[PDB]
């Protein structure tokens, strides 16, 4: 029914758009540990962090 | 690794000596090679040693002429994690990423993560590194247990 | 909304692991889990 709706298709248009948004302090948490090592999470700057 | 501090290996190896004929418990050598200005688990402190059974562990002995093999297999960690990783990790872990981790959860991943150290082996990691909060800071946790 | 107390919500609850937190393999593994669809954390 996804597909009848066209919600399967939504959701691949949502991946066909920008499906998932890690927000930047939760790129900060997630991130720190990956590749950040001057930017501990919780970090000052939301974009440049 | 250097044949100079063989005699320093075999000096800390007799420190942990029971059997008191030269000869050393696998587990005992093992410490050994810890004290030794190194920081392996229990784990790789009986693995190095050409992988000795929990009877040669602790069983047969180490002949120090094989504890130079011992010497060079322990030699490769000489200690353990960086600290900004520590940091960094401990962080992400702790689920707001202060700067300490609850001595609850901490103790937790030092028995719930790699290899479970006995409760006490993680609270004297813990304990005499704890900071009075109940949320035991790592930072200071970490660094004396590697200090120390 | 996030109800799972109220079944006026139930239904509108959000049933799911809630950790969020930078540990998930403690919960899980990096193995991909997953119609017939088996949550199958991707073993080989």
């Amino acid at each position: 029914q996804l597909r009848c709706n066209g919600v399967l298709e939504g959701i691949r248009i949502c991946r066909q758009g920008f499906p998932n948004r890690i927000v930047f302090q939760e790129f900060r948490q997630r991130y720190e540990i990956l590749a950040a090592n001057a930017i501990p999470k919780g970090f000052m700057d939301g974009k440049q962090a | 690794f250097s044949e100079e501090q063989t005699a320093e290996f075999k000096e800390a190896f007799q420190l942990f000596d029971r059997t008191g004929d030269g000869k050393i418990l696998y587990s005992q050598c093992g410490d050994v090679m810890r004290a030794l200005g190194q920081n392996p688990t229990n784990a790789e402190v009986m693995k190095v040693l050409g992988n000795p059974k929990s009877d040669e562990m602790n069983l047969k002995t180490l002949n120090f002429e094989q504890f130079l093999p011992m010497m060079q297999t322990i030699a490769k960690n000489k200690d353990q994690g960086c600290f900004e990783d520590y940091v960094e990790g401990l962080r992400v872990f702790d689920k707001e990423g202060n700067g300490t981790v609850m001595g609850a959860e901490i103790r937790h991943v030092l028995v719930t993560l790699g290899e479970k150290m006995t409760e006490e082996e993680v609270e004297q990691l813990v304990a005499g590194h704890e900071d009075s909060n109940g949320c035991i800071n790592y930072e200071e946790l970490v660094r004396m247990v590697l200090s120390g | 909304s996030q109800k799972p107390l109220s079944d006026d919500e139930k239904f509108l609850f959000v049933d799911k692991n809630f950790v969020n937190n930078p540990l998930a393999q403690a919960d899980w593994s990096a193995k991909k889990l997953v119609h017939g669809f088996e949550a199958a954390s991707i073993k080989e």
